[PDB]
């Protein structure tokens, strides 16, 4: 559920 | 000349200048001052989840450096789970474009020092340092271990206790970067962090 990010 | 408490522990705030970007205002908590290297900290900054080194008292890009009186929390938990969950290869799924679910294959490295409720995690597609409170994502069904594992971490090349001794990365564009190793793995003693020179992630490699 965790957004990934850059 | 003076023996003081350090910063480890505390929380912190500064701006951050780079390059031709606008300044920034970054917040976080001190987690380690490298012994094998004093003026590098480990920092967990809030709203980013892979961990940073930085020479805090030399660095340029770090202005306006401050202490902040605020104080870290020591948040109730299961112990034993999350002792349990240390050396264990991960499946961890993230949130994908469009929207698809994704699972990274990833490494449980440690309970973090100072946020000891938060865990050092690795992945295998992206091995740097990663700092999340993990048992929300095993709670909400993010988390699957893989009890019997075929882990693969990049690998460093030697030439005895390697802590404290400096690497070269020899990239592929022929050109190299100096480091140093500035941790060794309690749970998975052939496993290490390096910090590069100019880099500021914190990096996890395996002995052949």
């Amino acid at each position: 559920a965790r957004t990934k990010q850059t | 000349s003076m023996t003081r408490r350090n910063i480890v522990g505390c929380r912190i705030q500064h701006g951050w200048k780079e390059g031709n970007e606008p300044v920034e205002q970054w917040k976080g908590t001190v987690l380690e001052q490298v012994s094998v290297k004093p003026t590098l900290y480990i920092i967990k900054y809030d709203g980013k989840d892979s961990v940073y080194g930085l020479e805090l008292h030399r660095d340029k890009r770090v202005l306006a450096l401050e202490i902040l009186p605020e104080r870290v929390p020591t948040p109730r938990i299961d112990s034993r789970l999350a002792d349990s969950l240390i050396g264990k290869a991960v499946e961890h799924v993230f949130e994908g474009e469009h929207g698809t679910k994704d699972e990274w294959k990833g490494m449980v490295l440690a309970r973090a020092p100072v946020m000891d409720t938060w865990f050092y995690i690795t992945y295998e597609k992206d091995p740097v340092l990663y700092m999340y409170t993990l048992l929300d994502d095993y709670k909400d069904g993010d988390l699957r271990i893989i009890p019997d594992s075929n882990y693969y971490f990049p690998t460093a090349e030697q030439e005895d206790s390697l802590v404290g001794k400096q690497v070269e990365h020899a990239k592929d564009d022929g050109s190299k970067r100096t480091g140093i190793f500035i941790h060794q793995v309690v749970a998975k003693p052939s496993v290490y962090f390096i910090k590069f020179d100019d880099d500021i992630h914190i990096y996890v490699y395996g002995l052949v």
